[PDB]
RNA sequence: GUAGGGGAGCGUUCAGUCCGCGGAGAAGCCAUACCGGAAGGAGUGGUGGAGCCGACUGAAGUGCGGAUGCCGGCAUGAGU
RNA sequence: CGAGCUGGAGAUACGCUUUGACUCGGGGAUGUCCGAAUGGGGAAACCCACCUCGUAAGAGGUAUCCGCAAGGAUGGGAACUCAGGGAACUGAAACAUCUCAGUACCUGAAGGAGAAGAAAGAGAAUUCGAUUCCGUUAGUAGCGGCGAGCGAACCCGGAUCAGCCCAAUCAAGCCGAAGUGGCUGGAAAGCUACACCUCAGAAGGUGAGAGUCCUGUAGGCGAACGAGAGGUCGUUGUUCGUGAAACGAUGACUGAAUCCGCGCGGACCACCGCGCAAGGCUAAAUACUCCCAGUGACCGAUAGCGCAUAGUACCGUGAGGGAAAGGUGAAAAGAACCCCGGGAGGGGAGUGAAAGAGAACCUGAAACCGUGGACUUACAAGCAGUCAUGGCACCUUAUGCGUGUUAUGGCGUGCCUAUUGAAGCAUGAGCCGGCGACUUAGACCUGACGUGCGAGCUUAAGUUGAAAAACGGAGGCGGAGC
């Protein structure tokens, strides 16, 4: 039930998720997402096998005050680790219903406050990066917020490059994380929208 | 286990186990007539608990 | 990722150690022996904490019948005659009344006497 | 906001660490610590000694199609040979069979692979036809 | 290891150039480039120095003595800056030489 | 109250956010009579010289007095 | 590339560079001796020859194996592939079949990949149509002291998809936008006030914390030369253990047909299908990581590779085994000079923000050794503590319910483990650091809690975008039992 910033109207479509903004599902979603991103890289020599050591030692019974088999065991120094990390995945598929329920619930979570849909990007005028600051100031972005821009038109994205103000998300490749992370979501391009 | 399929560990619709009567099967008979038909249907649910696990996934 | 034990053990240990003060020799200095001193130390702590009350009981009594006897009665006789009078639920710590203030304790004695014969 | 984002409220508890616990020394005192040999089943205890053979086959099996399902709701779309996949028999792998469960009078014409006695004795008394492969 | 190779081990300045001190100490003081060391990023300007004593087992009746000599520097300085202070000069071009480039910011004189 | 089962939590590394602090000085180390029901946590003072708390969420090589345990260091036997 | 260079080298001297050095990308030219070592010998790196051209000095040749010869092979390679040979511990709670397992190891051949292949086939639709690989079918058919256990294939979804011939762009690099004042400070990159760039706020350097100071980053450009058959006997394979054992495969004896023919379809027969063996090659999709690049809820000096370089020291005749080891400072300004001492070592001076950084140079815990001080101790039987009171000393969470120490009284059988039972004259342990033990995996099984859809619920391989995730219904689970 929402306005467009330039040109047309619409966005009175899109029934938002019920109840409005359930944060549990949100948490589930993002957690899944970071978990998807998580890259297992494990530098561990677990086994007494991994590290380099010859394996027969010295006398068993009869040396006294001793008791050992080998130098590669985890009770030794320099040896293997008992239960260290190995190269795993931890990537799964969260059920798709929730995969699409989430981002909707995010956009919904942007209805307690500011969000925006745009058309007519010609106010950018190539890139120049300056006219993006302008466009923002005229469209109400102090740049004291954090902003995510979702649009096509490479000319239009590439106007925005900076840490302070904004971040860019092409071709409606949107992330529940990315939009929930930033303060303002500029939904911009009305393609995936409406 | 995978041997026990055709032999009766067999599972019912209530998730119970079919084990009936062994009393004499082949060798050593020549007592009565209904001990011979003493071969039954039957079960108990004590060792049925870990029984199915032999047969588990293949119902 | 790993978490080295660093500064965790050391902290705990330092705390145990600090609990040990006028502890003789090894006890006050190296960890293990300190800590395990502190186990038996616990035992004596709590138990003597329940105890010192039995102790002070003993002391006070030991004074009270002392004064009583100075006046010609005893703890048995004194509390017998005192409590025989519904007059005195007096009871607790009355020892210092025998110790510090003699005339009073004398009056309590004579009271215990009138409550006898 | 991710930082104001809450938990699941009771999805998971923390795991189980047997390090510490001040007087945990885990498992069973002797005998059955350290082993990977535990193994609940096995021929030892009262499974063998149990007397069966029979023989295994499990041949042709059929889709069970509830009568109650067919009648009552929908349109009587005249199920037949294709639409039926959308009617939730979904199998492939097997041919289809019709049996009698629910009772409502309806004119219905269905192509399945086989049916029961009171099934055909049902469908027709309410009027209809039930086809079988020739 | 490591060591001064953080830059491309190229020198923004030249051996015969007048150069001032960007920040650091002896702020904005200037002098001719004397020692230009590209690998270790070291610059000697006539400007800034110390008083360093010599340990001399044998030097001319050795009797060791003190000298006053020049302290070397990092990339911190400003290199040949014309309009009466230090500023960043990138731009290149040709003037009288086909085979040579030159340098400027707002101006074109180095 | 022992094996055992159930419940609440403390502390440590990493990660994402949040809030911030630091050469008028970070963490770490040192002492300390305060706080908390415990794991523990602050207040200030001394060291240090380049970095780091707090909050929420997530992941662990995550908590030692023992194993004639391992590497190291330093004692006793002794000025024998 | 355009001013330096003279290797890690710290060091003095000799010098080289704009007639382009140094460094970098590219070729060539030299390249002793040993090693497949190959003139012959040989205890590798040494010892002896011989033939040809000559001007000595010097150059070329002189092993064996298949060939007209041109020409090819000997050896090396972490792992990956195929092949000849092939264990045992272990499991079966003992042990022969069995399992471990065609696992380990030996050996042989080859390449960047291999193998495998163009149906005498799978298979039961008169479908499919070379091989490999992934998903799945599926722990299903089945194998088995029918024990422990082992365990397929077709269909279907994919990655990639060819059959073809024989014998009657990245490579060296150049270009590259945008800041000054004041302030704290030893030092500005921090604070502040105004200002700018951005297709460039990735990162590193710079005396501290960097868009605009250096190198870079987006973007753009960029070369001469260079790279892109049948049977019998003994057996075994695949789920195939002698089982009704088909079929492939050979070790030994045997030894047919050839198109009104031959092999198969799990004893065998007839029907009925599917196929046409005894000749070969054939990228791709698959495997691996010596090596280069990039990233990481990976380590950060007892970790991480054994190594912050060393297979070195060191051990062993040998095969083989095998260490620990990091930090001045921003910058050498690395301590002239003076004092005690042969020295080592320190005390001044000086440099420095700091020498509370001095080359036994970041911090600097603990054990452990001392120096000084406070209160104390030379008739007292002591798991070292605990409680109670008195003396004495001290008052930064701190003049109180204080802190330290003490004298006396009461009480008081280390810890852990193993136990019917431990102060035990039963195990363990010198003390303090630091290391050190319930984990991980699978489309597994079962339960508890939570979430999404809900009589429905979901995808896997893979495809496509990848600061981001969508697609992918093969299949799986409910839905009917006996
Ligand atoms: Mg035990
Ligand atoms: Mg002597
Ligand atoms: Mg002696
Ligand atoms: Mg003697
Ligand atoms: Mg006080
Ligand atoms: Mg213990
Ligand atoms: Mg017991
Ligand atoms: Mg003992
Ligand atoms: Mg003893």
């Amino acid at each position: 039930a929402q306005i467009n910033v330039i040109g047309q109207n619409g966005g009175r479509t899109i029934e938002l998720p019920l109840p409005e903004v359930n944060s549990g599902v949100l948490h589930e979603v993002v957690t899944w997402q970071l978990a998807s991103r998580r890259r297992g890289t494990a530098s561990t020599r677990t086994r007494a096998q991994v590290s380099k050591t010859g394996r027969k030692m010295y006398g068993q019974k009869g040396t006294g005050n001793a008791r050992h088999g080998d130098r590669s065991v985890p009770t030794f120094v320099g040896g293997g680790v008992a239960f260290g990390p190995k190269p795993r995945s931890y990537d799964y598929t969260l059920p798709r219903q929730v995969r699409q329920l989430g981002l909707a619930m995010a956009i919904a979570s942007r209805q307690e406050g500011g969000k925006l849909v745009a058309v007519d990007g010609f106010d950018i005028a190539d890139a120049k990066t300056k006219n993006f600051i302008s466009w923002a100031k005229q469209n109400g972005l102090d740049g004291t917020e954090k902003v995510l821009l979702v649009t096509d038109d490479e000319n239009t994205r590439r106007a925005a490059r900076n840490v302070s103000w904004v971040s860019v998300l092409p071709v409606a490749g949107v992330n529940v994380y990315d939009i929930l992370r930033h303060d303002r979501l500029v939904i911009d391009a009305a393609a995936l929208e409406i | 286990t995978h041997k026990m399929a055709k032999r009766r560990i067999k599972i019912t619709g209530t998730g119970k186990v079919m084990a009936f009567k062994s009393g004499k099967r082949h060798q050593n008979t020549g007592k009565s007539g209904d001990e011979i038909r003493g071969k039954g249907k039957g079960f108990v649910l004590a060792k049925a608990e870990w029984a199915r696990m032999k047969l588990m996934l293949p119902r | 990722p790993r978490a080295k034990t660093g500064i965790v053990r050391r902290r705990r240990h330092k705390k145990v150690l600090k609990r040990a003060k006028g502890f003789w020799g090894s006890r006050s200095k190296q960890y293990r022996n300190a800590f395990q001193t502190l186990l038996n130390a616990a035992t004596y702590e709590y138990r003597d904490r329940r105890n010192k009350k039995r102790d002070f009981r003993r002391l006070w009594i030991q004074r009270i019948n002392a004064g009583a006897r100075l006046h010609g009665m005893n703890y048995s006789t004194f509390i017998n005659g005192l409590k025989r009078a519904n007059i005195d639920l007096n009871r607790k710590v009355l020892a210092d009344i025998a110790a510090r203030e003699p005339e009073a304790f004398k009056a309590l004695v004579d009271a215990s006497r009138n409550a006898r014969q | 906001g991710s930082r104001k984002d809450r938990k699941r409220v009771g999805r998971g508890p923390g795991g189980t660490d047997k390090t510490a616990g001040r007087g945990h020394k885990g498992q069973k005192s002797r005998s059955g610590a350290g082993k990977g040999a535990f193994f609940e089943g096995g021929r030892s205890r009262l499974i063998a000694r149990l007397p069966k053979r029979g023989f295994n086959n499990v041949g042709t099996t059929y889709e069970v199609v509830k009568l109650s399902q067919l009648q009552d709701l929908e349109d009587t779309t005249f199920d037949r040979d294709t639409l039926e996949a959308y009617r939730l028999v979904r199998r492939k792998n097997r041919p289809v069979k019709l049996l009698a469960s629910g009772e409502i009078s309806r004119a219905v014409t269905v192509h399945v692979d086989a049916a029961s006695a009171a099934a055909i004795k049902a469908v027709e008394a309410a009027g209809g036809r039930v086809v079988l492969p020739e | 290891p490591s060591a001064g190779s953080h830059h491309n081990d190229k020198l923004h300045f030249k051996k015969g150039d007048t150069v001032i001190v960007l920040s650091g100490k002896h702020k904005g003081q200037t002098g001719k480039v004397l020692l230009a060391l590209p690998r270790d990023q070291k610059v000697v300007v006539e400007g800034v120095n110390v008083i360093t004593k010599n340990v001399k087992p044998s030097m001319t009746n050795p009797q060791g003595g003190q000298e006053q000599r020049e302290l070397a520097l990092h990339a911190s300085k400003v290199a040949l800056v014309d309009p009466e202070t230090g500023k960043a000069t990138r731009v290149r071009k040709q003037i009288v030489d086909g085979k040579k480039v030159r340098v400027a910011v707002a101006s074109g004189k180095t």
